[PDB]
Order: C-alpha cells, then structure tokens, then sequence
RNA sequence: AAUUGUUGAAAGGGAAGGGCAUUUGAUCA
RNA sequence: AAUACUGCCAGCUGGGACUGAGGACUGCGACGUAAGUCAAGGAUGCUGGCAAUGGUUAUAUGCCGCCCGUCUUGAAACACGGACCAAGGAGUCUAACGUCUAUGCGAGUGUUUGGGUGUAAAACCCAUACGCGUAAUGAAAGUGAACGUAGGUUGGGGCCUCGCAAGAGGUGCACAAUCGACCGAUCCUGAUGUCUUCGGAUGGAUUUGAGUAAGAGCAUAGCUGUUGGGACCCGAAAGAU
RNA sequence: AAUAUGUAAGAAGUCCUUGUUACUUAAUUGAACGUGGACAUUUGAAUGAAGAGCUUUUAGUGGGCCAUUUUUGGUAAGCAG
RNA sequence: CCCUGAAAAUGGAUGGCGCUCAAGCGUGUUACCUAUACUCUACCGUCAGGGUUGAUAUGAUGCCCUGACGAGUAGGCAGGC
C-alpha cells in the first residue's frame, strides 16, 4: 500500500539485502589497503614538468 | 484575389500520424504479368504432380 | 427517436453539429444529380460506372410473361413431394413405380443442372430442360417429359 | 485442514535457502568489485612506476537523463528519444555501449545529458526509485520475490545480480534493463548550477557530456 | 508552361560517365537472371528502347518474371501514406546486380559451417553477430616515443 | 507534458457482452465468464469471444457443413457445437448419429437431426457434460458470404459490385464498363 | 446532391401533392361499413344467396 | 421581471461589475 | 607526515514543514538460544479548553482580471448586433435507401389488399396470389455451375494423441492470397449423322462477369448520412395569371 | 561532400536425394512446383513496443500565418512566391 | 569605451523612480524566488491487467486490488438533468 524507502529504514534495507548485518559488522564501507609504495620513474617527473 | 497555389508544409505530419507499414508480404506472390507459355505449363505440371502426389500418397 | 437523437445533444452548440467554417446553406453542388460530367464526374466515375450512354436494343411493348423461366437445380429436387413420402421412397428403389414430380405445379418451369441425385428412379415433368440436367436424371434411372 | 504448520514451516525452510543464497552471492560480488577495483588501481600504479602510460577502456555504462520538454521537437530526434524509453521530462535510463548505441546517443545528444556513474549511485538509485515493469504493470521493487519469480529463467533472483549485470554488461542485460521502468525523479536539490541549462558542458552548461560529473549531479538530482 | 515528361530534369541522370562512351561492354548480357533474387536498377542511355523512370533510378527490387530480353522488377512506391507494390519491365541493360544478396549468402553458409564444426562439440558458438565494442584497456611504453610539448602556432599573415 | 506514443484512454477494440437484453443469454454469458475465470481450457475463453458477436458476425451454419466437417476422421466421437443458429439444408439427405449443441434450433433441422439418430442440447448440457470441452470441435459460418460482403471495396479495376437498387439492361452497363463506348471501369 | 457509396434512387416527387396525397384512415371504418352494408342486402335480397 | 417611492444596512479622491485568501458586521446546525 | 579537492560509508546525531490514506489475521524480515517483542504490506497513547470552529452574504485589504456572440491567419477594437424585462422562436415529417445494432423466422420470409370474428378505428384467426432471396451471363436469340472426400499448397484459433511441464504428431470451421475445376459472352479447331446446309460432340484462350464450388435471406424497430420534397429558421433585384 | 534516400541482415531460411511439365536444352542439360531427410540454448546486428493486422460508416476540413536554415521576384517592405 | 557624424512635428519613455570604484559595460564563483514544470501523498473520472456463486446475501451492468493517463476550436461517441 506505501512504498518504504530503504537506505533510510533499517528494517527494509536488512530484509532487501541480508548483507547489511555482516557490512555494519565488519564495517566494509572504511577499509584500510594495503601500504604499497612504488616511485614514478624518471621520464614520467621530467614529462610532468616539461615546458 | 490571389490565392495560394501548392504548399507542402503538414503533408509529411498529416500522412505520417496513421502507421505507414512495408506492404504486407505474401508467401505465394501474384502470377499475374509473367510470359503466358511459362502458365501454360506450369499448369500442366501441377496437375501432374499433384496426380503423381495422389497416386502415390492417398 | 426525438429523445434518442443527438439534436438534443447538440443544443447549446452554435453550429448544431455542421461546422463553423461553411454554414449549412442550401444545396451547394446542386439539386438532385445536378452535374455528372463536369464536377461530379468523379464519383460517376470511380464509383458508379455505366450511368451514361445507350447499351443495346429498343424493345417496345415488354411483357414479363413470356419470360417466365425459373431454375430448379436438382439439390433442391425432392422438396416438392409431401414429407410423409420422401423417406419411404428413398429407402424403396424400383423402376416398376416411379415418383411424377410436377415442377410446373410448383411454379418452375426449367430444370438446371446441379445437385448429383442418388442412384434413384424419378419422373419430371417440365417446360423446358437442360443437357446436363438431362444426364443427371438419365443416369440414375430416370427420365425427364416436357409438356405444354 | 492442518496443512497450514507444514506449507509455513516449507515456505520458512525455502525462504531461509533464498536468503543463505543471496548472502553468499552477494558476499562473492564485493569480493569481485573490491578486487578488480585493488587491480586496477594497482596497474594504473605499476604502469605509472615502469615509465609507461596506461590507457582506461572506455567505460562499458553510461545514464542518459532527459531534460528538454516535449515541445518544440523534430520528428526523428524526438522518435529515437522516446525509443530509449525516454517519454518523460526528467526521466532515466540505462544504456549499454556500442557502435549504434553511441550514434544513437549522438543523435539524442542535443537534449539530454549523460556520462558513466559508478557503483554506489546505481545502487542508491536502484533502493530508492526502483520500479519494474511485469505484465505491463509498474510494480514498486520492494520483495526480492517477485523478481525471483519473473526472472528465474536468467539466473536473477536477487536486486544484486540485477545490480552486478546493469554495472558489469553480460548476456543478461537487455531483459534486465526491459525490467526496469524508467525512473522519474525530482530536480535537483542544489540545482544545476549553471545559469543557462541550454549550453554544452564545454560551453559551461548542464547539458552534455559529464563523464564522471554525472555521480554528483544524480546524487543530488535525485 | 509547365514540363513533367517522361524525361524531364534528366539533363545528368541519363548521360553517360566520362570514358564511358560508346558500345556497353559485353558482360552484362550473359549474366544469368532468375526469380526471387535482390537486384538493382541503374539506366543506360546507349539505348532508347525500355528506359526506368526517374524514381526508379537507383532503385532496387525483386525479380519476377523473365522473358526473351528483359526482366520483371517488383518497385515500391511513395505516394500519399500507403506502401504499393508496381510490377515494371527493362531491357537487360538496366539491371544490375546487387552484392547484398551474396553478402548475406555467404554469410549464412560460413554461419551453416560454423554451427556445424561447433555443434561437433559444442562449446560457446556464439553464432550472432557483434557491433562494435569499446576498445579494452591497452599499455603504452614509451621507449624511444618520448612526448614533446606541442604549442599552438602564432597567427601569420 | 508526456511524450505519449499512441491514443488514450483507448478502447480495447474487443465487445463486452452483447448490447442485447436478453436475460437468458446474459445468464448463459455469466455462466461461461465463470467457466472462462475458473477453468484452463481455451474452450471456454473462445465460446465467450463468439458469443459475443453479433447477428451478422454469426453467420448461420446449416446441417451440410456440420455433416461435412464430420466426415474427417477421428471427429465421429465429437461433440459437435456451433455458435449461432443451426440451419436445415435440403440438399442433404444422409445424417450420421452425432450430438449438436447449438443456441437455437430450427425446427426442419431438429426434426432431421431426430429422425437421424442424433440430440439437441444446449449451452448449459454441454458445459454440464464436458466442463473442459473434451472430445469436441467447434465450427463458424461463412462470414463472408452474405449480399452485402460482395457490395463493400468499390472502385476502378477492382469489379466488386457497385450498389444498384434494380439489376436490367442501361443499369451501370453504358460508358465505364464497355471498351466499345470509351473506356473499361 | 452527389454523395459516396449509396445506390441511385429516383424518387417521383417533385409536383404540388401536398394537396395531392390520400391516406386510408378510415380502414376499419369502411370494413364495418362493408359489413353492414352485406348484412342489409342479405336482409334485404330475401333467401336469395 | 424591466422601472420607481419609503423604511433598514453597506460602500463611494475621474466608473461599477469578477476570481484567488482573510479580518470585520449580519445571519445560520 | 599533515592539509586542500573529489568520491564512499549497508556510520552516528540535532532542528523544522506537509501528509494519518487503509481497517479482525494471512506476506516478506529483525531482536530474542527460548518465551515473546519490534521502527516489519499506511498512527497510536496521554492531556487541556469550549459545548467557539465552521457555512452564506456586504465591505475592506494584496495581486490578477479589457464586451458578450459571429466573420477572420489575426477581435475587445476606431469591424459587425445588442437600453431593459416578460411571452414565441429555429435539423421536424414522408417516400425509397446505405452502413451498423436489436428481435423473430429461416431457404424461406411478410396477417392486417381483403374475409371471418370482435368487449368495436382496440384485439384474435385465415385460403389463393404478390414483393425479396434461393442462378447468373449476353444487346438479343439463347445457354446455364462436382474429373476430386465440392480440389492442391501455406498461416491458422480450437480439438484429439504422446509428452511431468515445455514441446512433438494428426484434424484443422471462419478468414487471407495463389494455383486449379465448372457456367454465360467473345476468339478458335471441328465427332456421328444429314431436309447440303442444318446440327455443335471433344479439345484451348496473357480475353471477359455484379458467377458456382454444402444456400442466407425476409419482416420490424433504433443512431447516423445521402436524394426528392418549403427541408434548420429568415432575406432578394425579378416572372406569370 | 554533408544532409537526405533504397535493399538485405533467415524457418516464407540453408543443405542432401529425386517426381511431374505440352517451357527449354544435342541430351535428366536448365527452370517452377514438389515428396522424404538434416540444422530450436546464442531463430541469425543494437533499442523500443498501454500488442499487431484487417473491414464498414460518416461529421468537420479544401481562404492560412508566423519562427531557424536554404532560396526566387523586387533597392527594400509587417510585400509576393 | 566615449564623442562629432546623428534633424520632425500633443508631453514621455532601458517601465519609471533613479543609478557614476553603478543599480552601465565583459567574464568568473556561491546563495536566494518561482510555472497549471518535476517527485511523493490524498480524492474524482477514463483506460488496461485481474480476483470475487462454497452460502442465508441482493445490484456479477454488483464489490474489491494494481498501474497508467487526464489540455483543446470545428466535429464524433458515451453517461445523465
């Protein structure tokens, strides 16, 4: 009869997707990746600033 | 009094409001128009297979 | 009728259902079929054909009683006897007795030929026949009288 | 008449499996989006790290908006408009890219705005504004049942493969996109922002190509 | 007055291409014509004797009936809101023949031949046709393809 | 403003219920919407589109055409139903023993059905007896055999009966149908 | 005057038959009328058929 | 009813007349 | 390292405005081990005041609003008619009809020309003729529709069988076109016979019909439209006796 | 050139074998109609479809204008075309 | 940019008042107001898809569910006073 909008009514969003008490949960919407640090080469700085 | 003499402005609109369709295709055309002695056995022909057709399949 | 027409509907309406731009004057094109080579000459065309012109013969003083010929396929052969007798006929098949049938009484005076009558014996007594007609009534056992 | 426990407990057991199902399914598509967005991300890295240049497929989405009225139109370009189920002022559709549909797109082009969106606004859009079209009907998305029912024959059971096949284009996205109705939806709540609608985006308007700009722009156009 | 013949506004339609005058090459002539096959229309004015009006140039259609020289051409034509059909003879010089007709003849026998080889085993035929895809991702090196600044050129008179 | 693609409001195109009174033929129709709402079989759905045509869109179907479509095999053992009126024909003089159901019944043609054996039932029987229409066949009369189906496509080089109250010589038969006279239609 | 398809009539009535036109009101007027006058005749004629 | 006289009420800086909503006055279940 | 910018949160929370439709339960879910509870297919609980809210009209206030009907691409016009009120006032009827619809009968259909009867212009009953249809084609003389399961092929709803279903096989009315068969006219060839010029069997047509190929028509009533009538109402300058 | 425009993108299809003809070929050499048999996921490029096709009837209409672009007559015109 | 070029008849028009680091001119960035424009909800009507003889219980042309739409001269059809 009246149409429930989800992402606002926390019964209706759980029943749309079951994967809502697992993502509040683990809290998948803030992850941290990994901490990978690789250094541009050389021609990629020169080309950058090249006027 | 001068009047206007041809005007095709709303010709495409008016025609174009009822569904213009491809003619609709049939699967055995009209034989009208073709070389008479091409009917003339081809009639004979028919006939003969369709009495080959009887004869064999009853 | 008055309560049913749309007259009444269209009361209110200033043209009364014939439009606003031409008025419903007098006859425009004419009285009657006035016109039927000039402006009319379309609709006597493409719609009526073979209004103008002579056809064929002057046939003075033409009486419809020498033209009495009606058709009597043979489909429609067995309605004239009573029904009480039509089965028992049809079941009894003999060329000793043969049924008389009177079309002339029955107000037709020529047999045409369609209907492929059983394998019956039958009299017919017309005013005129047909060749087809002829055999149709000939092969099953028949024969066909002309009277006058 | 004590049928009734048994079908109840039958229909619980068969709800339960339908959600286990979903929640797996659902639990193996992030795992898919969260590693092809680490592997992209990590060759844009590798590519910008080995002195070389990576270049971006052009993006396999794209959300067409209308936003001219039904006045004033050409006859072509206002047929091949409706053709993509666009027949209302502010409505939304979902169109695969190819050869013909970038022409057809072209030729719209002069009257509505598009660009390729990413993964949440489908998603919040899809909660908040989805509606489908069964027998003709406009009937609101809100039980995943109906479109279990109507869609078995795909494999679709769920709003999250709907969700995965409208983001990621397979041999299931002509019925999927046929299933969903176009969305009609209100201004935008900041509005435009650009003084004269009716100018292209490099002309400085709302209308056109908004690539990535589209995101914001639908988050607060709907 | 007014001029609607038979060839009015013909001045460039009915006039023979530049080095290709004269006699009409004889390889026309001994194509062989059958019925229910696409073919198109294009007229000669080398000879006067059964010329396709106008509208008819360019036009292509279905072959009908065949005679001594000459062919029967099954013609659509627009007039007011409705699609008819009009049954037309030409000699055999204003016939030309279509290559759509053996486009999708061949097209369908390789399609034939590939559902067979696949249908031997059956793994992912993919018998429909695809339009063009976007491009996938590429990886461009450059090794000796160093980029150089480009500016734009200062008006010259 | 809506961009719409076709009229509003439109009607079906399809007739709801004869616009006759009859109130024994709008009990029969709510019996058979019943039968079409409650049931799967298609026989129920078609005998509620047929019965909702008119005098001339049901066209009588006499006694020759029923004996005609009985004479296929494996149809012997068919309940034989007609929508409309049932005719006698004069031509026929052989009846095979069948069971007809019909709307209404001619008296020459009960009378002959009778005498060959057969029974007369009507709509209500044959529901009764078979609820999904088993072992049956279903006819429709010529529709297009009637004085005025000839009178209708008027024009050129068409030849399809033009409307003359009174058939004689000068009747249509001068200039448009004589080659001899100017031109032919 | 000149119409679509309907077919060609010639309807004679064209003259003044307003002042012109008969109708037989008086059906069952002259039926007893009739009878009556039987009736006296046949009281009349004697047992003369 | 058109027109007019009286009684009672209301309004009136070169028109009156109506719609959107309300105050005030009178009246009303 | 932090910060700016962009995007995400199925992260939390404060404030304000509109809405309360539906009416014993049925469905999808959560919390709760488990009872039971819930923000889960549309609002309930408590309390206060009165027994004024609200409807109509007049004025006032802020905004808007040109005079009705017709002609016209264009009306409010410096285009036309209107001072007001009351009474009358304009697509009706007949004859023959077309499409559609309803009823009755049905290859038949129509009592009411007339007769009998009658509670009396009411109603009931009735024989023969007659109109239309059941046969059409030719100017006419004339002739006149089954080689067949009233033909072959296709699409065909429905029905029957198999098949869990889906699908497969058979029959397939009506309809749609096409190829065929027969009838009338025209062009032809010409079998026995013979009042030597009659007779027209058999076989064909790029010819032709408003034909047959298991009849569908008749009577009445109703909307609409056409013809003739004064013909939706009113209006001429004229002509005759 | 651009724009505009025609056709085709399949079961009314493709393939194998062979029955008829008074057409035709020197000739079972060709053509039309056929019988039997093989090819349903993806039935043969994308999108869409308050479904598509067909028949009868008739009211009103047959004085147009304006706006972007192309363009005729005219110097131009709220000019004409 | 401004000015000379640049003169018409009742008294008048960026609407006027007025405006000079403008309230004039070009561009850039946010905020603000609305249409019978868009979204949601309530009601009316039309259309379409459906359910409801297992009843006493009637109007199955009756009742109920869902969704879409609602402008308009001449004119057509339907429901009513």
């Amino acid at each position: 009869v009246l149409k429930k909008n989800p992402l606002k009514n926390k019964q209706v969003l759980l029943r749309l997707n079951p994967y809502a008490k697992v993502f509040a949960a683990e809290k998948l919407g803030s992850k941290k990746a990994e901490k990978t640090g690789t250094k541009p080469a050389a021609v990629f700085t020169e080309t950058l600033k090249h006027d | 009094a001068k009047s206007k003499n041809h005007t095709a402005h709303n010709q495409t609109r008016k025609a174009h409001r009822n569904g213009i369709k491809k003619p609709k295709t049939y699967k055995y055309p009209s034989l009208k128009g073709v070389d008479p002695k091409f009917r003339r056995n081809h009639k004979h022909a028919l006939h003969g297979t369709a009495k080959a057709l009887a004869a064999a399949k009853k | 009728p008055s309560r049913f027409t749309k007259t009444r509907k269209h009361r209110g309406h200033v043209s009364a259902g014939k439009g606003r731009i031409g008025k419903h004057r007098k006859h425009p094109g004419g009285r009657g079929m006035a016109g039927g080579q000039h402006h009319h000459r379309i609709n006597m065309d493409k719609y009526h054909p073979g209004y103008f012109g002579k056809v064929g013969m002057r046939y003075f003083h033409k009486q419809q009683a020498h033209f009495w010929k009606p058709v009597l396929n043979l489909d429609k052969l067995w309605t004239l006897i009573p029904e009480d007798k039509r089965d028992q006929y049809l079941k009894s098949a003999s060329k000793e007795t043969a049924p008389v049938i009177d079309t002339l009484a029955a107000g037709y005076g020529k047999i045409l030929g369609k209907g492929r009558i059983p394998n019956v014996p039958v009299i017919v007594k017309a005013r005129f026949v047909s060749k087809l007609a002829e055999e149709k009534i000939r092969a099953a056992g028949g024969v066909v009288e002309l009277i006058a | 008449a004590e049928q009734v426990a048994a079908e109840r407990a039958a229909r619980k057991a068969a709800n339960k499996e339908k959600r286990a199902i979903i929640l797996e399914r659902n639990a193996a598509y992030q795992k898919e989006y969260e590693t092809a967005e680490r592997n992209i991300i990590q060759a844009k890295r590798d590519a910008k790290a080995a002195g070389s240049y990576y270049v971006e497929a052009q993006h396999k989405l794209v959300f067409v908006v209308r936003i001219k009225g039904i006045n004033k139109i050409p006859p072509k370009p206002r047929k091949v408009l409706q053709l993509l189920r666009l027949t209302r002022i502010n409505s939304g559709t979902f169109v695969k890219v190819t050869k013909a549909t970038l022409e057809l797109l072209k030729l719209i082009e002069p009257y509505v705005a598009y660009g390729y969106p990413s993964y949440s606004t489908i998603r919040q859009l899809v909660y908040k504004r989805g509606f489908g079209k069964i027998n003709k009907q406009r009937v609101p998305l809100s039980d995943n049942a109906i479109i279990e029912a109507n869609l078995g024959k795909y494999g679709i059971l769920s709003i999250d493969d709907l969700i995965h096949e409208i983001i990621t284009v397979g041999p299931h996205f002509k019925q999927a996109n046929n299933f969903l109705w176009p969305f009609k939806l209100s201004n935008p709540s900041g509005g435009w922002g650009v003084p004269r609608k009716f100018k292209h985006f490099i002309q400085g308007g709302s209308f056109g190509n908004r690539e990535e700009f589209i995101n914001k722009l639908v988050k607060s156009m709907n | 007055g007014k001029s609607h013949g038979y060839r009015s506004r013909t001045r460039y339609m009915f006039q023979r291409d530049f080095r290709k005058h004269g006699a009409v090459h004889l390889s026309t002539y001994l194509k062989v014509y059958k019925v229910g096959d696409i073919v198109d229309i294009k007229a000669n004015g080398s000879i006067q004797k059964g010329m396709p009006h106008k509208f008819y140039q360019g036009k292509t259609g279905v072959v009908y009936n065949v005679t001594k020289s000459s062919v029967g051409v099954i013609i659509n034509k627009m007039v007011g809101n409705r699609y008819l059909e009009k049954r037309l003879n030409l000699r055999v010089e204003h016939i030309k023949h279509s290559k759509c007709r053996q486009e999708f003849l061949e097209r369908v026998k390789a399609n034939a031949a590939k559902r067979a080889e696949a249908k031997a085993q059956g793994v992912a035929v993919q018998l429909k046709r695809q339009p063009a895809q976007p491009r996938e991702s590429r990886i461009v090196s450059t090794e000796g393809n160093v980029p150089q600044t480009l500016a734009p050129v200062p008006y010259e008179t | 403003g809506i961009d719409h693609t076709s009229k509003q409001h439109k009607r079906s195109g399809h007739r709801t219920a004869p616009k006759s009174d009859n109130v024994y033929l709008k009990l029969l129709v709510k019996l058979y919407t019943f039968l079409a709402r409650r049931t799967d079989a298609p026989f129920n759905k078609v005998v509620l589109k047929a019965l909702f045509l008119s005098k001339i869109n049901r066209p009588p179907v006499s006694v020759s055409r029923i004996a005609r479509a009985l004479k296929q095999e494996g149809a012997a053992n068919k309940t034989v139903v007609v929508v409309g009126t049932v005719t006698d024909d004069a031509r026929i003089f052989e009846f095979p023993k069948t069971t007809v159901a019909a709307l209404r019944f001619t008296a020459g043609a009960r009378a002959k059905i009778v005498k060959a054996g057969g029974e007369c039932i009507t709509l209500d029987q044959l529901a009764v007896r078979a609820p999904k229409g088993q072992n049956t066949l279903i006819l429709r009369g010529p529709r297009n055999s009637r004085e005025a189906v000839r009178h209708f496509g008027m024009g050129p080089h068409k030849g399809k009966a033009p409307r003359i109250l009174s058939t004689g010589r000068k009747f249509e038969r001068a200039r448009g149908r004589r080659r001899s006279k100017g031109f032919k239609v | 005057a000149i119409s679509k398809n309907l077919p060609i009539l010639k309807n004679h009535f064209r003259k003044h038959w307003q002042e012109r036109v008969k109708v037989h009101f008086d059906q069952a007027g002259k039926k007893v009328s009739r009878r009556n006058a039987r009736a006296t005749r046949a009281a009349k004629i004697a047992p003369r058929p």
